[PDB]
């Protein structure tokens, strides 16, 4: 759906959403304005990862300072299924706005 | 041994019995017909003494239970008639001195809406009614064991044809009456010697089909075959000739059905295929390549 | 003792490889044995390969087997060091710092078996030590856990599993969830003018 | 440091502490309204090819279910072979097990439910073993399924009791093969939710996922069994509108017994075909002389309900003026119906027809909804 | 495959096997294919389901297990070895077959090459139980033994296979390719010996893992994706029913094979009406003893036809002896047999083989030479 | 007794495998 967080249109990529959902990015976009660390004990089952995904990349592209992202992980397996999910993301926001937008996301890893 | 409830399903109707005295000789057959039906139901009362009568009056413009009363009507009541004599055994005189009330009341109501003339007969909808009845009777449970009958009263007359609306009600109330086990005993009193509907409602159901031509001695009629009581149907044959044979008429041509074709969605019958190659019915749009297959010719050599 | 060969009756067995080429067979093979219904059991350490990233949803999980509470070596030096600057500097107890990194483990390997309110399964913890770290889970798996789970035998535990796993086969009713556990957009544009 | 005899007593007797309670069971019965209320006229595929499986594995042999599992499910299958053949006569049946890791066919697919009820009280005797194979089962319901008609559907039920099963190969293939057949699957489970059973019924079932049902009580087994008789409602991406061709038979009578067409043994009665003129012994059967399907006006008359269902009745309101005092279709009164103390007629009983605007008590509603398929107002009105 | 109704039919031995099996149908077979010269081809022609099932009955085959688990013994212990058992072995471990084509014919029997198995260190090995040196095994079936591990290194030749990202725990480690910290302690490796050799725990976990991975594997034969994987179907819409809705239009056609006024119709009500006013004597229903009569005998005479036809309706018993009855009914069989082939024939539809319905015909008139 | 009827349906077997070959 797409929705609006105080002034920050948010394109989420599925047609409904979890409470905790939008509760999980109210609180990163009060964080995202304060500009401090934070922990969030988002949980599991729910859509940790698309949520994320989804309200920084809105963050992102309407906010003209256009902050770029960081994504760290714990594994590689990880690092593929947030690939997977900030693919499946925007998809959505290519389909919804009607044009890919000047995008870049890559997943770094070892040589091997 | 065991009580049974008869429930009566009359079909009375201002238009069916004037045709009826017009093509008999005598007149006011309608009177002749219900004290046969009264001394047919004391009959009954006899037979047990926990046994009940449920009578139900089809009329043009509706149904009307004639026996017992409406709860609102019997709380609202009581002028006792002398339409039948008051010396009378009780219990028949009470069963006898209501229907005759009621049977007045609908013949006030026929008169005073005797200008509409309705083209939709009652009589499977007050067939429902009673099975939904005897349901009650047996689901009530007040009495154990309490068995069933259904008898149908109707008259054609050499009127009213074969009503093709009728035909799913009837149906229905087969499939109910078998459920329940109860047996369906129909009376014709009419020119129209075969009713395949009601035929096919007591062979079905393990009743007995009986069509009469003149109403005189009706009583011996009934009270020789139609006395037949459930817990007395395995042990006695009935006496129901002229076997229906079960089969349907055509939805676009209407004639009886030889081999043929059924629509598969709706089950509608077809005689022959149906033009436009679609189903008259449901509007189903029929393949091409398999109805070549019904209309290829079968083979043999030169 | 041939405990396994009972196993071999309903699940096949795999287990968590030191080699992690062989372990990601074993898990796709785990994987393959649950999507045709054959029915696989794997066995996995819980500070292990298979313990950090990989997901077990929908019929990958449905039980998470605990074996005791993952702690760590404690007659390790290298923990007990560990263990002696943190309380020098920030004032953590030995003990305190232990039990929550072996209930954080225990934890992330509970918390790997859902994705989606749909998914479904038990959490077994087979130690008498868990009952005294109920406030060291996280506080999404304590709402879940009720008082009187905290001592259950084995067969106790197994009835209510099956009474469970028999409760959610039935179909949810979506009248009972249709705006208080997952929202659509005229549910969240209500619940945003209610917040204002 | 204490001891468990140590401690005061449970005290149980003190822990026990002592209208519109018909309101309390009538928020319960409109719920069970409520779910009534989407009535479709959906269509339905009349003729059915069904296939039931049932398990006779070593999960048989639970004793969660009265007295054995596998008993319990014979008996039952036997009830649901009587209702299935008793509403849909027009449709054939086969039965398989699973027993020992392979499909055992114990009666082929045929319209004479007596059969059937032989082969299953037969079976009833012989104990469950063995590990069940949903794979062999499948393809012997697919080879089953493979001579049936375009027109007639094919539906498979499968009454899994075990929890895994083994196969001697892939099951999604079969799955697949099963798709591209056309064949619909339902499964009935005993213990949990098999994620290969939900998968089948919801590849075959055009991704419904209602069609993998689960019991909780001895009643929810029968009322699964009892919702299986029911056609299921095809799709609209179905196109297999095909003409069928049968005649109707007409009851032969003689007094000199004849050999049958079908069984080649000494009958009074029977039908002779309107085609061939052979007769048979029972209907509705296939005609053994030329292939040809024989049934009678009251087996097209039994499926027409599900043709057009009937509305549910709709119950009146509190305040509304009631029409009548009694019943409509079976004249009983309706009660004081005071729930509580001044209740007044609060929930009446009487049910307003969508149509004829008719009054029917509860008795009356739930005899139209299981035994009548008609409703009397609508026909005694004089349209 | 070889359920095609093709392959049905030219399957003779299948079709001899049934005829071996049956007996109901081998007295339809033998009066008819051979004793009538019915072609063999149209005789299973209708019975195609038949030899579907009859086929499908001895085909289908169970699936994999360890076998070898559930061998266990039970001073004399005894073992039940079945033949589906020695085929599941031999399915499940190659090894063991091997050892039977060599040794068997050659040298000893089956029994006594099975119970030296079962007392050789390859069935502890296989079995998954730990290997000691005390135990004696089998000389003979030992020489396999590192035959076997060889086939163990060949089924990772078929097993090591590239796998998704997802589940790729082999990256997981190697995402940090130059990381050097702290070693894990010995409760996170495998257990070692007094000398520092493996105690051989770990390679029996490797067993059991191969024999999953091979059972799983042997259900591979004849017999973007990610994306769909990471999606919660929970969160995207709901199932919606495509099913097809149908108005079933009523206007049928009337069965084909003195209208009264509303004046005389009240009239006649009006007549019922004083007729009900005045008396109602209930006497009168008594019949004249006339119209009675014809009531009686019109009743009696349906109660004779009625109780004539249902006098008499595991067949009725017959006056005829078995001998001549026999031949009767099976002359009857033949002659049904004859009459669904030439129907299926005639009803086809097709020109092509047009000569076979005439040759039914042509054996039609013979059945009627016969009646 | 069965045992000469199924040694003529064995006679049978011989003959019609001799026939069809
Ligand atoms: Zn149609
Ligand atoms: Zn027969
Ligand atoms: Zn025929
Ligand atoms: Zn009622
Ligand atoms: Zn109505």
């Amino acid at each position: 759906m797409k929705f609006y967080i105080d002034d920050l249109p948010v394109l989420f990529p599925y047609p409904k959403i979890y409470p905790e959902q939008y509760n999980y990015m109210c609180d990163i976009k009060k964080t995202l304005d304060v500009g401090g660390n934070s922990i969030l004990e988002m949980p599991s089952g729910t859509g940790k990862t698309v949520s994320l995904l989804s309200l920084t990349i809105a963050y992102q592209m309407h906010y003209p300072e256009h902050r770029k992202i960081i994504y760290c992980s714990r594994t590689m397996s990880e690092i593929e299924k947030a690939l997977v999910e900030l693919e499946n993301l925007m998809d959505y926001r290519t389909k919804e706005l009607g044009y890919q937008e000047d995008f870049r996301g890559l997943g770094l890893t070892s040589r091997k | 041994e065991s009580p049974s409830l008869l429930t009566v399903i009359i079909e009375i109707a201002p238009k069916l019995w004037t045709t009826f005295d017009e093509e008999g000789n005598e007149k006011g057959s309608i009177i002749k017909v219900l004290e046969a039906l009264i001394v047919f139901l004391n009959a009954h009362l006899a037979f047990n003494s926990a046994n009940k009568v449920a009578v139900i009056a089809a009329y043009s413009q509706g149904i009307k239970y004639l026996y017992p009363e409406s709860t609102s009507a019997l709380k609202a009541s009581r002028s006792d008639l002398k339409i039948i004599n008051s010396d009378m055994y009780r219990r028949f005189r009470n069963v006898d001195e209501t229907l005759v009330e009621e049977i007045y009341k609908l013949f006030e109501l026929e008169k005073k809406q005797i200008e509409q003339n309705s083209q939709r007969s009652t009589l499977a909808g007050a067939m429902s009614a009673g099975l939904t009845y005897v349901n009650r009777i047996s689901k009530e449970s007040v009495t154990t064991s309490l068995k069933s009958r259904l008898l149908v009263l109707t008259c054609g007359s050499g009127s009213s044809k074969d009503e093709i609306f009728q035909y799913i009600p009837i149906m229905n109330c087969i499939f109910s009456a078998t459920k329940m086990k109860c047996p369906i005993d129909v009376v014709k009193i009419g020119g129209s010697k075969e009713s395949t509907f009601l035929q096919q409602t007591t062979d079905a159901t393990n009743g007995v089909y009986l069509h009469v031509e003149s109403t005189e001695g009706l009583i011996q009629y009934l009270a020789t075959a139609m006395f037949i009581d459930p817990s007395l149907r395995p042990i006695i044959v009935k006496p129901n000739h002229g076997s229906v044979d079960f089969r349907t008429s055509c939805y676009l041509t209407g004639r009886v059905v030889a081999v043929g074709f059924i629509c598969s969605v709706c089950l509608c019958v077809l005689s022959i295929i149906p033009p436009g190659n679609k189903c008259p019915a449901c509007d189903s749009q029929f393949d091409e390549h398999v109805i070549a297959k019904l209309k290829r010719k079968p083979v043999v050599p030169r | 003792m041939g405990i396994l060969d009972e196993v071999w009756k309903h699940k096949l067995i795999l287990v968590e490889t030191p080699d992690a080429q062989e372990t990601s067979l074993a898990l796709e093979t785990y994987r393959k044995a649950c999507s045709n219904g054959r029915g696989a059991i794997l066995l996995s350490v819980a500070r292990g390969k298979v313990s950090e990233g990989i997901d077990f949803d929908h019929q990958y999980g449905r039980t998470v087997l605990m074996i005791g509470i993952p702690f760590q070596y404690t007659e390790s030096r290298i923990l007990k060091a560990r263990l002696e600057f943190m309380r020098e500097n920030y004032r953590i107890r030995e003990n305190d710092f232990l039990s929550f990194d072996a209930m954080r483990h225990a934890a992330q390997c509970l918390g790997r078996v859902l994705r989606g309110k749909d998914d479904y399964g038990v959490m077994v913890l087979a130690d008498r030590r868990f009952s005294r770290k109920r406030s060291q889970l996280p506080k999404w798996i304590a709402q879940g856990l009720s008082d009187a789970d905290l001592n259950l035998s084995t067969d106790m535990a197994i009835s209510n599993t099956k009474q469970f796993l028999r409760t959610m086969a039935q179909p949810t009713d979506p009248k009972d969830q249709e705006g208080v556990s997952v929202w659509s957009y005229e549910d969240l544009i209500k619940h945003q003018n209610s917040r204002k | 440091g204490g001891y468990a005899w140590e401690d005061e007593i449970k005290r149980s007797w003190d822990l026990v502490k002592v209208m519109a309670s018909l309101v309390a069971s009538i928020v319960e019965a409109r719920k069970k309204r409520t779910a009534k209320k989407n009535i479709t006229p959906y269509q339905r595929g009349i003729i059915r090819s069904l296939i039931l499986t049932l398990d006779c594995s070593e999960a048989m042999l639970e004793k969660d279910l009265r007295p054995n599992r596998h008993a319990m499910i014979i008996q039952y299958a036997i009830d649901f072979v009587h209702e299935f053949f008793d509403q849909n006569p027009i449709s054939q049946m086969g039965i398989i097990i699973m027993r020992n890791g392979l499909a055992q066919l114990v009666s082929q697919v045929s319209g004479n439910p007596q059969d059937h009820i032989d082969a299953l009280k037969s079976i009833r005797k012989q104990e469950p073993k063995g590990n069940p194979s949903l794979q062999n089962a499948l393809e012997m319901a697919r080879g089953l399924l493979l001579p049936v008609p375009a027109h007639c559907t094919r539906e498979v039920l499968i009454v899994f009791g075990s929890l895994s099963t083994t196969d001697p190969g892939d099951i999604h293939q079969t799955i697949d093969s099963l798709v591209s057949e056309k064949i619909r699957v339902k499964v009935l489970g005993l213990s949990a939710q098999v994620a290969i059973c939900k998968e089948l019924c919801k590849a075959t079932n055009y991704g419904d996922e209602s069609f993998y049902k689960i019991l909780l009580d001895e009643t929810h087994l029968k009322e699964l069994f009892n919702e299986a008789v029911t056609p299921l409602p095809v799709n609209k991406i179905n196109k297999g509108f095909t003409l069928v061709k049968m005649g109707f038979p007409t009851r032969i009578f003689e007094d000199t017994p004849t050999f049958c067409s079908c069984h080649s043994k000494l009958v009074y009665g029977g039908y002779f075909c309107p085609n061939c003129h052979s007769k048979v012994c029972s209907l509705p059967t296939v005609c053994p002389c030329c292939d040809l399907m024989l049934i009678l006006s009251t087996h097209l008359a039994r499926s027409y309900h599900h043709l057009m269902p009937l509305k549910t009745f709709a119950e009146v309101p509190t305040t509304e003026k009631f029409r009548s005092e009694d019943c409509f279709s079976c004249q009983s009164r309706f009660p004081i119906l005071k729930n509580h103390k001044n209740g007044k007629l609060l929930t009446s009983s009487r049910y307003r027809c969508e149509d004829c605007k008719q009054e029917f008590c509860v008795d009356c509603d739930v005899f139209i909804h299981e035994i009548l398929h008609n409703c009397p107002g609508c026909e005694s009105k004089p349209v | 495959d070889s359920l095609s109704k093709e392959k049905l039919l030219t399957n003779l031995k299948l079709q001899q096997s049934l005829l071996k099996g049956n007996k109901v149908l081998m007295k339809v077979f033998q009066e008819t294919v051979i004793n009538a010269g019915l072609p063999p081809s149209e005789f299973w022609s209708t019975r195609i389901p038949l030899l579907r099932a009859f086929a499908l009955s001895t085909s289908q085959k169970v699936g994999p297990y360890n076998v070898l688990s559930t061998i266990k013994p039970v001073n004399k212990v005894n073992v039940n070895l079945s033949r589906e058992k020695i085929l599941n072995i031999f399915e499940n471990y190659p090894i063991v077959k091997k050892a039977y084509t060599d040794n068997v014919p050659k040298n000893f029997k089956e029994p006594e090459f099975w119970a030296r198995f079962f007392s050789s260190k390859l069935f502890r090995k296989l079995r998954g139980e730990k290997i000691m040196q005390n135990d004696r095994g089998d000389v003979i079936i030992d020489r396999y033994l590192t035959l076997d591990q060889e086939f163990d290194r060949k089924d990772d030749d078929m097993l090591l296979h590239p796998v998704k990202k997802i589940i790729d725990l082999d990256g997981n480690i190697q995402d940090d390719p130059v990381v050097r910290g702290n070693r894990p302690d010995f409760t996170m490796q495998p257990g070692v010996d007094i000398n520092g050799n493996s105690d051989g725990t770990v390679d029996i976990l490797k067993g059991m893992n191969r024999l999953s991975e091979k059972m799983i594997m042997a259900l591979k034969n004849e017999y973007n994706d990610e994306r769909n994987e990471l999606k919660i179907d929970d969160l995207n819409e709901s199932y919606k029913t495509n099913y097809a809705i149908i108005h079933l239009k009523r206007n049928a056609h009337e069965k084909t094979t003195l209208k009264v006024s509303n004046q005389q119709m009240l009239q006649q009500l009006s007549l019922v009406m004083d007729n009900l006013i005045n008396k109602l004597d209930l006497n009168q229903v008594v019949p004249n003893n006339e119209v009675s009569n014809k009531i009686n005998k019109r009743v009696i005479t349906a109660i004779k036809i009625n109780a004539k036809q249902a006098k008499h309706n595991l067949e009725v018993k017959s006056t005829l002896p078995i001998d001549l009855l026999e031949s009767c009914r099976m002359l009857h069989t033949t002659c049904c047999e004859f009459l669904k082939h030439f129907y299926i024939h005639f009803q086809s539809g097709e020109q092509k083989q047009a000569s076979t319905v005439k040759k039914l015909y042509n054996h039609l008139k013979d059945c009627i030479e016969k009646l | 007794e069965e045992r000469e009827n199924e040694k003529t349906l064995n006679d049978y077997y011989a003959a019609l495998a001799k026939k069809q070959a």
